[PDB]
RNA sequence: GUUUGACCUCAAAUCAGGUAGGAGUACCCGCUGAAAAGCGGAGGAAAAGAAACCAACCGGGAUUGCCUUAGUAACGGCGAGUGAAGCGGCAAAAGCUCAAAUUUGAAAUCUGGUACCUUCGGUGCCCGAGUUGUAAUUUGGAGAGGGCAACUUUGGGGCCGUUCCUUGUCUAUGUUCCUUGGAACAGGACGUCAUAGAGGGUGAGAAUCCCGUGUGGCGAGGAGUGCGGUUCUUUGUAAAGUGCCUUCGAAGAGUCGAGUUGUUUUGCAGCUCUAAGUGGGUGGUAAAUUCCAUCUAAAGCUAA
RNA sequence: GGACCAAGGAGUCUAACGUCUAUGCGAGUGUUUGGGUGUAAAACCCAUACGCGUAGGUUGGGGCCUCGCAAGAGGUGCACAAUCGACCGAUCCUGAUGUCUUCGGAUGGAUUUGAGUAAGAGCAUAGCUGUUGGGACCC
């Protein structure tokens, strides 16, 4: 998980994380100036939703890069997107473009208030927490469970009700 | 599968701390001085303020809230000494 | 039996340390009480032998399956259709009493209550708040208790 | 690799154990008396099952000190918590038909 | 007092008593380590082991090992493939000891020497060790001091058995006729034993020739507290346990942790920094200036 | 490639998927980790778990029935196939009743979809074989 917040203000949001590659295989292949100034790539609207919006500005204002970054006098060609692609901001970086950074597929969660503990304001309900999808698997499963041992006394049961009783004319019957 | 209340199992390290051991460390902390870094940081809080006091005790620690109880050990130190 | 030890004690003049075990491994012999010692029976097991005892030989649930060893004849269901003796000994020597001695009173300290008990006489608070031999300074009570039972040893 | 051509060997001598153990236990089980526990995690949650030991206070609810229980053949555990109301009076019941059925040697 | 003596340290002893090495090394434990070797250390096992655990449940409960979890989770030019764990079932089951506050109405503790004695030791005496702390009591599951009420309990020997080991000895029935053969143990006829028709030897396939085999029996010498009887003693204001009341009620720091480096796939190691006491560790949880859960690290032993 | 001759001498074993066949049981199946038992590495019995699986019409048409001496006719139709359906899930539009101003999916469409529903077939053992890997037919 993250939080990213202003930490005199409101704002206040809790993203959750999926799908991460490194620098370390060839999907970068490639360095850039630590420190040249940033640009976006902001591949969706922003604009009709508020609280992706209000993502849209702290981002800007989290990953805006004032002057004060040494090796800024360089420009690297750096720029970085972002793509909602169903409610999931795909991150990715470039230096014509090639991919030289980490690999992102990001989720929101929630929206609060306050700096870290203001009352909860905004809430996506399209997200799972992945403990609940374990909770989902160990349900599943002891409903199963259940199922099979149910089962099982049906059919001992069925077994004892199974059994046909002889015929008057037999030896048995007889003797 | 109604209920039934344990006797809650509290560690007797969890319990509190006793007359005893604040004398003893009390007792300790005018013996045994304070460190360098602790001559450095009483001198720190009386020329450049708290903020860069938990600063540097900050870094001369690992975390913060340790970095908090030192800061605020030292001025318990500069209220103890120089009204008294 | 082709390392250089084994060959050589094979062809050496010793002859090997032979000991057999391996029968007398299965008998055991019980070892403890007399009593079961009586009506062990080496044959049957450990498992059928506490239970023609009647003693519980493992606790509880036992993994496998017991001998039923068809005691009675089961018929099929028609489904309607159209038209302890040594365990007694054992408790007899449980319920025994054994031979057990009162724990008696040694003769100092009880020569020391034969004082105090002509000295105060019964009265209680003031053997308590005796110096000269109750410098132990015992307590009220155990000064009762340590009295009633010379009394009921000697003197009533 | 290894294969286990021993599993009707040891068995054997495992029943051995059991009968020499046993030997020395003459009038005792082999075994403990241990407690009726329910089991954890929601797939196991309606089983029960054979716990370690009791507790100190269940033991004292049978009437009993665990220092002398242990001598009784009674498997005690502190570090378990007794939470669960039936568990606890079955295993008190469980400890009071334990306690009908020994016969203690002076 | 330029003397004398306590100590403390450091030497020396052909002083007394002990101990280390080397071999082997299947299994075990550490260290090093390539394209295993090597090193070090043990034992009959070793290691590990009595939660600073696992969980999220109707919670579980030292360690170890087996089956399942499972070729799953997870990892991986997510390529090659690598590759767990909780739970469950079973085997086996066992728990304990220090370090923190005084015994201060008496260091109550122990090595050693010697004299005896019933000698894996005991008693006495004397040197020493030790307060810079050896005993008793207490390890959180508390515990301690008292007090009350009761109850409840006693330890040590012997001897003889038993148990265990090592042995010794005893315990059936054809050598009946014929043929063949150098030799019957072969073939035929008639038998006997059997809880003994396993095996071997004897001039060829021998239950019955011999040794054994099978069933029981009688010994002998040890080991030994495992228990079972007898027998001798053990108390001294001795030791302990349970309920109630009262008063208290102390614990693992160059450690935890942080950074970096190497190493491993998260620990470990080095270097630097370096804590707390209603503390700390760890995990879920949120309707959020959250709640709840669960253990006590930095001391130790422990069969199967 | 070879003087001759004797002996030895080269597709074995195991693991994982796969077809086929046989066998037992059957929506269930699988004793042998383990326990009990025993004449004792055999056989015999088995508690709790676990594993894998389970959770409409028309046209024909094997046959079968009827009639027909027969030939043939009529009827019911196994398996399976084709069609027209239906429904579920998806697909892209419709966007109602309501509606917290952005929520909602009601209804009606549309194509394909799928080892889909519309009445199971699997589990275990053995054998023969296919692919892969262990030195892998030998040198």
């Amino acid at each position: 998980y993250l939080w990213l917040s202003k930490p005199p203000n409101g704002p206040t949001i809790k993203f959750y994380i999926q799908n991460l590659h490194t620098m370390d295989e060839x999907x970068x292949x490639x360095x850039x100036x630590x420190g040249s100034r940033p640009v976006l790539s902001f591949d969706q609207r922003f604009e009709s939703s508020p609280h992706y919006q209000l993502i849209k500005e702290l981002l800007v204002h989290n990953f805006g890069v004032p002057p004060x970054x040494x090796x800024x006098x360089x420009x690297x060609d750096h720029v970085m997107s972002f793509s909602i692609v169903d409610d999931k901001i795909w991150v990715r970086t470039y230096e014509s473009l090639v991919e030289i950074g980490p690999r992102f597929v990001m989720t929101v969660i929630l929206i609060l208030e306050g700096s870290f503990g203001g009352p909860k304001i905004y809430e996506n309900k399209q997200y799972v927490s992945p403990n609940v999808v374990r909770a989902q698997i160990k349900q599943q499963a002891a409903e199963e469970a259940k199922s099979r041992a149910e089962a099982a006394v049906e059919r001992k049961i069925k077994r004892r009700e199974n059994v046909l009783a002889a015929d008057p004319l037999s030896n048995d019957a007889l003797f | 599968v109604t209920s039934m209340t344990p006797a809650p199992k509290i560690s007797y390290k969890k319990g509190a701390a006793s007359n005893r051991t604040k004398f003893v460390r009390s007792l300790v902390r005018e013996i045994a001085g304070l460190s360098p870094y602790e001559r450095r940081l009483i001198d720190l809080i009386r020329n450049s303020g708290e903020k860069r006091a938990r600063k540097v005790a900050k870094k001369r620690l690992g975390s913060f809230t340790r970095a908090k109880a030192k800061v605020e050990e030292m001025n318990n130190i500069i209220a103890a000494s120089r009204r008294h | 039996m082709t390392s250089v030890r084994k060959r050589k004690m094979n062809r050496s003049s010793v002859g090997k340390a032979t000991r057999r075990n391996k029968d007398k491994q299965r008998k055991i012999n019980i070892q403890s009480n007399p009593i079961i010692a009586a009506n062990w029976d080496y044959s049957l097991t450990m498992a059928q032998n506490y239970k023609k005892l009647g003693l519980r030989a493992k606790l509880q649930t036992p993994a496998g399956g017991k001998e039923a060893d068809l005691s009675k004849v089961v018929k099929r269901i028609p489904l309607t259709k159209p038209v302890t003796e040594v365990v007694k000994k054992l408790e007899e020597l449980a319920s025994r009493p054994v031979i057990r001695k009162e724990r008696s009173q040694s003769e100092r300290e009880e020569e020391w209550l034969e004082k105090l008990y002509k000295k105060h006489g019964d009265d209680y608070k003031k053997m308590f708040f005796d110096k000269k031999l109750n410098i132990y300074q015992q307590s009220e009570g155990d000064l009762k208790r340590r009295l009633l039972r010379w009394k009921k040893r000697n003197g009533i | 690799v290894k294969v286990h051509f021993d599993q009707a060997g040891k068995k054997v001598s495992r029943r051995n154990a059991r009968a020499t153990r046993a030997a020395k236990i003459a009038p005792r089980p082999l075994d403990l008396l241990r407690p009726v526990v329910r089991a954890p995690t929601v797939k196991y949650n309606r089983k029960v099952r054979a716990g370690r030991g009791f507790t100190l206070a269940e033991v004292k609810a049978a009437g009993l000190t665990a220092a002398y229980a242990r001598t009784i053949g009674i498997a005690v555990d502190h570090r378990r918590q007794n939470r669960n109301q039936e568990i606890f009076d079955a295993n008190v019941q469980r400890l009071k038909e334990y306690q009908s059925k020994i016969i203690v040697f002076p």
